């Protein structure tokens, strides 16, 4: 019934840079029982280091625990692609056994431009009864960005589905797609749909829109 | 040579029972080790919820008593758990696993969902680029999936053909109803002559939706 308290909870680091990850305990634990996990996207944790300070099957000799008492701390000397994924350390030195809150870790790139791609409804969402304008941001960094919808010019905040994906393994980018739904009442009601995109790539948004006019 | 696999439901209703299968491949649930049923919350926060020893005895974490009951069959190979009177707080992924020293074993993973929700398949809608005003270097098609449940949809572009260039976006719970969506960025001159199809999947209503991205 320990609680492990892990951070910092989320951080950027960039290549070759030194990051090291805390775990506090409400109460001293055996060194020997405090385990250190690292999870990738879609995959289960996998022991990365046990007893503190032991390195498991298969890491890569950069990364160093430590720590003892109250305090444990996982080390990595130079940060890379790989590097970036979530953190958890166990203790099982008293029952039950508990986890941290984990520290997920991002690898920061080169800031990279949005490319922004916009759909109208297709026929058959349409003969259904409903309109769907969907729109993709792909492959920009970093990762804040803001999306606005007009319709007819008037900026439309209600019935919008954002979804991001994760840092890409491949380039470190993300990717995010924004959806509007309306009813094919709505739809037909106006004619400029505008997907309305700010990032720190550029002072001014980078717009994509159509008419249901020129169809 | 260890090979863990949890095996469910996928979808329950309140105040029901849960019941998963781990199948054990490759080493005895008798020759050693503790086997663990560990679950994974949306948000990631991790819970232990107990152990079977491979002398049969087992431990339970204080919270889950009462509920929880964890057992084996050696000759099968294989533990299980039990969990009756499941809330809506028992969705999560369940795994199984074990692991001393510098290792250890974990399955893929099983996601179960507690909700009095009903099943629904999904509407696959094709996303065809704006008439007349896309031809750059490269086109991007997409595919929408929404208004299923539960959660696990399987999306692939061509059956696995085309898999660079592609981003399906985590689904959304919008009203006791997901919606998710998927993009794919080729040449120009590829589409629409080569063929680009969107491949859909949805086991918990067993439906299978296949949808070219046809030129408006």
């Amino acid at each position: 019934d320990i609680v492990l308290t892990q951070s910092p909870t989320i951080m950027s680091v960039s290549p070759g840079e030194k990051v090291t990850l805390t775990c506090s305990a409400s109460s001293s634990v055996s060194s020997n029982y405090v385990y250190w996990y690292q999870q990738k996207p879609g995959s289960s944790p996998k022991v990365w280091i046990y007893s503190t300070s032991n390195l498991a099957s298969g890491v890569p000799a950069r990364f160093s625990g430590s720590g003892s008492g109250t305090s444990y701390s996982l080390t990595i000397s130079s940060m890379e692609a790989e590097d970036a994924a979530s953190y958890f350390c166990l203790q099982w030195s008293s029952f039950p056994y508990t986890f941290g809150g984990g520290t997920k870790l991002e690898l920061k790139r080169a800031d990279v431009a949005p490319t922004v791609s916009i759909f109208p409804p297709s026929s058959e969402q349409l003969t259904s009864g409903g309109a769907s304008v969907v729109c993709f941001l792909n492959n920009f960094y970093p990762k804040d960005i803001n999306v606005k919808w007009k319709i007819d010019g008037s900026e439309r905040q209600n019935g919008v589905l954002n979804s991001w994906t994760d840092q890409d393994s491949k380039d470190s980018t993300y990717s995010m797609s924004s959806t509007l739904t309306l009813t094919k009442d709505e739809y037909e009601r106006h004619n400029s749909y505008t997907c309305e995109a700010t990032h720190k790539t550029s002072t001014s948004p980078i717009v994509k829109s159509f008419n249901r006019n020129e169809c | 040579d260890v090979q863990l696999q949890e095996s469910g439901p996928g979808l329950v209703k309140p105040s029901q029972s849960l019941s998963l299968t781990c199948t054990v491949t490759g080493y005895s649930i008798t020759s050693g080790y503790a086997w663990n049923w560990i679950r994974q919350f949306p948000g990631n926060k991790l819970e232990w919820m107990g152990y079977i020893r491979y002398s049969g005895d087992t431990r339970y974490n204080p919270s889950l008593k009462s509920r929880i009951s964890i057992t084996r069959d050696t000759s099968k190979n294989q533990f299980f758990l039990q969990l009756n009177s499941v809330t809506t707080e028992d969705t999560a992924t369940y795994y199984c696993a074990i692991g001393y020293g510098n290792s250890d074993y974990w399955g893929q993973g099983t996601l179960v969902t507690v909700s009095a929700a009903k099943t629904t398949p999904p509407s696959v809608y094709p996303l065809a680029p704006g008439c007349g005003d896309t031809t750059g270097s490269s086109v991007t098609l997409g595919c929408l999936v929404k208004g299923y449940f539960p959660e696990s949809v399987t999306v692939t572009w061509n059956s696995g053909s085309l898999s660079s260039s592609v981003h399906a976006f985590p689904a959304l719970l919008q009203s006791g109803l997901y919606t998710m969506s998927s993009s794919v960025t080729v040449p120009s001159s590829t589409w629409p002559s080569q063929t680009v199809t969107c491949s859909v999947a949805h086991p918990a209503s067993s439906t299978t939706v296949d949808k070219k991205l046809e030129p408006k």
